[PDB]
């Protein structure tokens, strides 16, 4: 409880609310799911002044992502997509559309928020660490094993950060991480220690 | 950096 609570304060000086009428409800609840993340983790991102954009409307309508309307993102080739209909964007910055956190909401991961956090861990927090050589094993092994091969399969970083979304949304995809790739669940406990 |  005092952990959970601890997570949702350092997440209150890394969560940025939309200016705006915005469903607030959702808003908490995105927040209370990224306070499962290990607080190591929320209290780097914190260091390093990483904010995490909550929207109420796409992400290319902010004028620091207005840079990528008509940018097709990776691993959305062939779609007739672009970054204007993507709802969650994580790496040096996050942004994510109030409402689709849930798969099939324009995006397939388990959960946007948690996804999208997990490329600002990875690359802010832990230089990488998704491209070194210890996880490109684990990734040749294991990174088709939660389907979506076209794009989890291909870009380790987007396995890393799938893998990282099941092991902290909630129990159950906790534990069908464990089964389903064993080694980078073990990764995943390592890097928290 | 950028991701989906
Ligand atoms: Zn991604």
């Amino acid at each position: 409880s005092t952990t959970i609570q601890q997570n949702k304060d350092t997440l209150s000086q890394i969560v940025v609310f939309p200016t705006g009428n915005y469903d607030k409800n959702e808003a908490n609840a995105m927040v209370n799911r990224l306070a499962n993340i290990d607080g190591k983790y929320l209290n780097a991102l914190k260091q390093n002044n990483l904010k995490i954009k909550l929207l109420s409307g796409k992400l290319t309508d902010e004028k620091e992502y207005a840079y990528l309307k008509g940018v097709v993102p990776k691993g959305w080739e062939g779609t007739g997509k672009t970054w204007d209909d993507v709802p969650g964007l994580g790496g040096s910055t996050v942004a994510l559309r109030i409402g689709f956190s849930n798969k099939g909401k324009g995006h397939d991961a388990i959960n946007l928020e948690l996804h999208a956090t997990a490329h600002a861990i990875d690359h802010i927090v832990l230089n990488d660490i998704s491209k070194s050589a210890q996880f490109k094993q684990i990734f040749a092994k294991e990174g088709r094993s939660l389907g979506n091969v076209n794009f989890l399969g291909v870009y380790p970083e987007e396995f890393f950060a799938e893998s990282f979304a099941y092991y902290y949304l909630n129990q159950d995809t906790n534990s069908k991480l464990k089964s389903a790739c064993p080694q980078t669940y073990s990764f995943l406990q390592n890097l928290a220690k | 950096e950028v991701n989906p």
